[PDB]
């Protein structure tokens, strides 16, 4: 769970496609089942890819298991970084929780204090003034 | 009169695994260290994992 | 012959008794157990108070002001009630209740809303700072299908 | 329960390996049953090893029986040391406790006031967030 | 030669009747004795009040402020509720009753726990002084086997 | 009620005797807790049309039991005596659970 | 109360066994929860009188 | 229950063999049944043996019970001492017991 930088985007592909993919890009070696899903469509930009990856399994997509040298995966949105300058990512998680509900869409929390969002652009966009809002009270120290 | 008494089929056998492997199919999947020296962990071609260390084979 | 009406409704009586056994059976809980509730409470205006005029939770029942004694604050299905930290907890007694639920407790604690406070209730939690509670998980916890609608707050509700 | 300090990076190995692996580092000597598992991924950094065992244990492994001179075994995420200068790591355990829910993910607290968390990145970032802003408020004496 | 069917199933239905008639009739009993149990209740409060606010027990219906006529709060199965020092006392009517229950009561009698105060619910109890009563023995006491289990309560319990 | 029905609107039933008739039952009626059948003329044996039998019921308190046996006529609540006429079913004619007296308990 | 009704009073019936009898039922009786039912011995069958369950 | 101050250490053992080093130490003559449990791992330092055995018990292990003579029993960890300077130790009780649970 550590990995270069990335943009993903798929438009309209099969998950066993974005799989290979992503493990010709050295992101392990990756291999499914047979039948895990079918088709799905997202974008991404500026996300390491095993995020974007655990991102993709909430998507439609399965969930994964590492062996060790290979990975076991069985059965636009975007997504945006928000760097959380002023308050700590934890603080946003009850009002965050609060706007998914029964939604999808999901927010990750990574260790460098930055938020990140995959859903549909009016969940993100929700998402982001909620979470600029509440750095902005923050900010002024 | 043989089986109506006590069976055992004892070990001599081959079992010798990656010296019949070659060294650049093999994979470092992890490390181990701590007071009972270090020790690495290595994939088969076939899958298997194994662990070795300094001075093993 | 004939003799299967008074035999099969004597056995239709028995059989009902068998299906309405479990319905009392948590009905019966689910009621000792709202009292466990009503026993902790009336004792948070003693806690309360104590934390608004002192800015700390009272340590135990004496400092709430109330009897002193935790076994004093029993009842029929209550073994009894500690105020631990201004956490109010409540045993089940072991005699004349349920069967899963004696010697079982829940707590009602509260939380600094700067000029008052707000109390929660579920089941049993410890106090860690003035702000801060904790599942008390020992395995002693009256089971969550024993526990009110207003009684199932988490050791982290706000 | 005490060890030198270690890392301990397992990328889809077999527990009887990670766990062959452990005693011949000294740490006993360690034999499973047969058919304890399978496979797990962890990637601990700075952990003594008996802890990184319990932690093990925890993630999908066994629990451990030790007949003193053996010990019998039966049926990324990462570890990391948290200091706690200021604060006692006891105070933290109700706060902790309420973000694992459910939830994997657990806490071990050492006797020298250090928090130690299992977990994948997205929750030990969290329990990170929460410790050092905790501990942040004891440094203002 | 025939017909035993018709004849059979007519005398297992009344012996099933005969059978049945000793179950209704306890529940029945054991129901109109819960009734004189909650006419007695729900003038607690005045009682506790009077209590709490004088620190002497009601002397009458009229001191705790309640139908000042006994008669005044009776019931179906009820007959009367008197206050007399404290100790509530329920009468069974005489028509529209069991059998082995009419013209029989209970009593609701309370304990000074000091600030507040506990109450009992069992068999016919007198008041000796403000913390104590005695059975009323006299043989007019509702038998314990028409009582539910939260009015058991004897004399002396505290 | 704590009081017998004393007819069989009271009871709550076929308010009219000949309305619990049958093929050979003229009727049935409730006379004070008593429930007498009549037997038709029509139909019947020889030596049992136009007789009848009785049930009646005792308190038991809380519950009640009851009797089947040659007709009788409650006296008090829990009292009740032969309805000597002679017009009774002939004991022979009375099932083994139908024999019960005035006094049985 | 948690306790099985020692006996026919405690569960709250007829306090004698022998006032829960009937036609073939010499009696009734509560013994700790357990309710037994003798058969009388006028009246019934032969080989079932005096003969419980 | 009074005896010398020792240190068990205790690494994957018989509880039989930790109870008859324990006489073998004059902290009675010990005697099990014959099948009382199993295996045992305890690490304790600076604890009287008296209690460092009640403590043995609470493990895994077993009941004691004194004819006089000799004792009957029937079917790492550390231990340390706290010293408490300033405040009484049954004070601690009510949120000691609360840590523990049904731990």
């Amino acid at each position: 769970y550590r990995g270069k930088r990335v943009s993903f985007e798929f438009k309209d592909i099969d998950i066993q496609n974005l799989l290979r993919v992503i493990a010709e890009i050295s992101k392990k070696n990756i291999v499914v089942a047979d039948d895990v899903s079918g088709k799905v469509t997202i974008r991404l930009r500026n996300v390491p890819w095993d995020q974007a990856l655990d991102l993709v399994l909430r998507t439609k997509a399965l969930g994964k298991e590492e062996f060790g040298n290979i990975i076991r995966i069985a059965p636009d949105l975007m997504v945006n970084l928000l760097p959380v300058n002023y308050a700590v990512a934890a603080d946003m998680a009850a009002r965050v929780k609060d706007v998914l509900s029964e939604r999808g869409s999901v927010t990750v929390d990574q260790r460098t204090n930055v938020l990140i969002v995959k859903d549909v652009r009016s969940n993100t966009e929700r998402a982001r003034s909620l979470v600029r809002s509440l750095d902005t009270q923050t900010p002024q120290v | 009169d043989e089986l109506g008494p006590v069976n055992a089929n004892p070990v001599a056998a081959c079992n010798e695994p990656l010296c019949s492997f070659d060294l650049d199919q093999l994979k470092l999947v992890a490390v181990v260290t701590g007071d009972a020296s270090p020790v690495a962990m290595v994939e088969d071609p076939a899958g298997r994992g194994h662990i070795v260390r300094r001075n093993t084979r | 012959f004939t003799l299967i009406e008074l035999m099969i409704v004597i056995a239709i009586v028995g059989i009902l008794a068998a299906v309405a056994l479990p319905a009392y059976q948590d009905y019966t809980a689910r009621a000792q157990v709202s009292e466990a509730i009503l026993l902790a409470e009336g004792q948070k205006s003693a806690v309360t108070e104590y934390y608004l005029n002192h800015g700390k939770w009272p340590e135990n029942n004496t400092s709430a002001g109330v009897a002193s004694s935790p076994t004093d604050i029993k009842g029929k299905y209550v073994k009894e009630v500690e105020v631990k930290n201004g956490v109010v907890t409540a045993t089940m007694l072991s005699s004349g209740v349920n069967n899963e639920i004696k010697g079982k407790k829940l707590s009602l604690w509260a939380r600094r809303e700067n000029g008052s406070v707000k109390w929660f209730c579920g089941q049993p939690v410890t106090r860690t700072d003035d702000d801060t509670v904790a599942d008390a998980k020992d395995g002693k916890e009256i089971d969550t299908k024993h526990l009110p609608s207003t009684c199932r707050d988490n050791f982290d509700a706000k």
